[PDB]
């Protein structure tokens, strides 16, 4: 009776909220649109008790790649996610490319999460892919000299 | 659910809470069997379609199962005697309690 | 040290006429190198195809 | 550097999931791995199932406002229809009560 | 008066494009066949299919899409085989020694 | 929920104000344009609570160098910042090279 | 970098890009206002019940 | 019938920007801890401090 | 401060409860600890379950 | 802070946000009046019984 129209109204409100969230994020780099998924709620009787919101599905399609001219804006075409770490060490993933070089010389995004990647070890330094990802840092540490061994 | 007398009552209301000890209880304060304990540092509780209760902890890469919620069925549902607080107890006309997994 | 590939090579359908010059029309072979999953799709007729 | 010599400091790693839609959005345009999303497969750009990186460019959102401004209209109409059903049931209950 | 029954209206609806590769709709007649975690078989016209953790094609509620599997090298649709849940493995695809050229 | 629409309106207003401020400074020596950076604020639920401005990022790209004929104006190329002090000893930095 | 004498560095604000971004941001603002109006009509409909 | 209880809905609300440097908002779980003049301990999510 | 030097004056502590609902609300958007809610677990923001 | 001569400090009131807040407060007031009306109807039923 009442619960049927109540569920319908709640589903419509959720759909409108998702649409409003999508509109509010019209200009947000790395944002993926969302869409509500609805399903029936039959329970024994054939009258169709109501509807429920099964979930919110993202649309993981590539957006426009806009040139900005900075050297710390990087965009992921096709599939892929940037890997970030916060101060607790929790691992997160994001498609945003607005990275800034902080005071500690690490590559972090606007919110401060540190970009992760394979580090370089040895002399001459080379990317060792057998190690776990670590935050990327750019020190000013002067580079020492190398006496010649092959000419 | 386990009554304070140690006997078992049966309820269909599903609004569950957590007491000061971390265990799952019915909104009337009665502790629902099986003993499903939620830890202090729980981030999100996921109860599946088959009654598998899981929690995810911070810094832990995998969700942790803390119990299994089962459903009790009776061959005669009407014969159950209500004791209030949304609770039914078993009589001889209500058959015998048959524990089963939710989906079996 | 890998086992050499033994295969039946066929010049069928080939022809010798007064063409412009000796040229190959087509070549085919059923072997391939190892490949990892790149994409997947559901075809029009319902087949699921992985590229 | 100033001695006309380059040094690598790190290589950006990319993660791909079995189920992208299973990722939980944590805000700050940032996603979190979950059991439904599966374990993160790490790799390098341009290899395997990972696309190449475009440097000096930013990926904009995929929200098409023409489509959204249309939708909103449809959802408003559906919501008003549901409210009409609610008011119909209200008048029904009033009719039965007035007996 | 007696409610004789509830009759469904099985007419084709509008086909709206979404751009998802795992999203498919049925025109005309036909139903998708799904299997529940307990093995119960169901049928549905909804086409919101997604890949789950275990690389199986499931809908929103977690019911696995079923179909004719592929066997052999190269694999072929076994029209005589019983329907099985569809799985998209990410396992490495090995090399085949050349046999005909 | 009103919150998402209100946040979107506030973000659009902030972006428009930034654009207008950039316009007002088209002819201003030593000025660097700004761009607002937006982030969503999902909180527990999947409904997308709204949007927020994560900050305002400068664009520190060198502008066009225009000769003036005076000897006391100095333009700076590539990286660097002119260092100034106020009457109270505080240290400040500026790319504007109009001195007297 | 070195210093250029007898010269001043102008701003790096390009007017064309600013005008186009202003147009786009105006359109986004009006879209959000439309969302606000939608919620207003929904609430009015519920109160009038 | 009998009122079984009055349960709260502790879901995180929207985080609304105001611009005051003394205002703090709590994301996820957690409570602000306060004391009155009598030393009683209280907990609040309201982050308008002065 | 004015001597280009900064001085930490405290760290806001956050409280987490085993049963957030069992809290007895005292008004003034303020909660009070209760036997139902259990003892308050103290911590720092952004760490652990906070 | 510093004093600037020849200039005046205008108000910090932004009209757009204030208008939106007015709209939201109007909706809240109407909902509360609806609650008042609901209570007025329950006491009527009881008084009449």
């Amino acid at each position: 009776s009442f619960s049927q129209a109540v569920s319908g109204l709640n589903a419509a409100a959720t759909n409108l909220d998702v649409i409003g969230n999508n509109i509010a994020n019209s200009a947000t780099y790395g944002f993926k649109s969302g869409t509500a998924s609805f399903a029936d709620m039959f329970a024994g009787s054939k009258v169709g008790l109501g509807v429920k919101v099964a979930g919110i599905t993202q649309d993981f399609t590539d957006g426009t790649t806009t040139n900005t001219g900075r050297g710390l804006d990087v965009a992921i075409s096709q599939n892929g996610f940037f890997r970030l770490v916060d101060s607790n060490g929790s691992v997160f993933y994001s498609r945003n490319g607005q990275f800034k070089l902080d005071e500690n010389r690490n590559l972090v995004n606007m919110q401060g999460m540190q970009l992760t990647g394979y580090p370089a070890t040895g002399t001459p330094p080379t990317i060792q892919q057998g190690a776990n990802p670590a935050p990327i840092t750019i020190p000013n540490t002067l580079m020492a000299a190398k006496s010649t061994t092959t000419a | 659910v386990m009554l304070p007398d140690g006997t078992s009552a049966y309820t269909r209301d599903g609004s569950f809470q957590v007491d000061q000890n971390g265990q799952l209880v019915t909104a009337g304060g009665f502790q629902v069997q099986p003993a499903i304990t939620i830890p202090a540092n729980a981030l999100s509780i996921t109860i599946g379609r088959d009654g598998v209760v899981s929690v995810t902890q911070q810094g832990q890469a995998a969700p942790v199962q803390v119990g299994q919620l089962n459903l009790t069925t009776f061959m005669n549902d009407t014969g159950l005697e209500s004791i209030g607080e949304n609770l039914y107890i078993e009589t001889q006309s209500s058959g015998a309690p048959n524990e089963s997994t939710p989906g079996l | 040290g890998a086992t050499a590939a033994t295969f039946s090579l066929s010049f069928l359908n080939s022809m010798q006429q007064n063409t412009g010059a000796n040229n190959i029309v087509a070549t085919n072979q059923n072997g391939y190198k190892p490949g990892d999953l790149v994409s997947y799709q559901i075809n029009n007729d319902g087949t699921v195809v992985g590229n | 550097y100033s001695n006309e010599q380059e040094q690598v400091l790190g290589q950006i790693v990319l993660a791909n999931f079995a189920n992208n839609e299973g990722l939980a959005s944590q805000g700050d345009n940032v996603w979190a791995a979950t059991q439904a999303s599966g374990v993160a497969l790490l790799g390098t750009a341009g290899s395997g199932n990972f696309g190449k990186l475009t440097n000096g460019a930013l990926e904009a959102s995929n929200v098409d406002l023409s489509k959204e401004l249309v939708n909103m209209i449809v959802a408003q109409r559906n919501y008003q229809s549901n409210a009409q059903t609610i008011k119909t049931q209200d008048q029904i209950l009033n009719t039965l009560v007035n007996l």
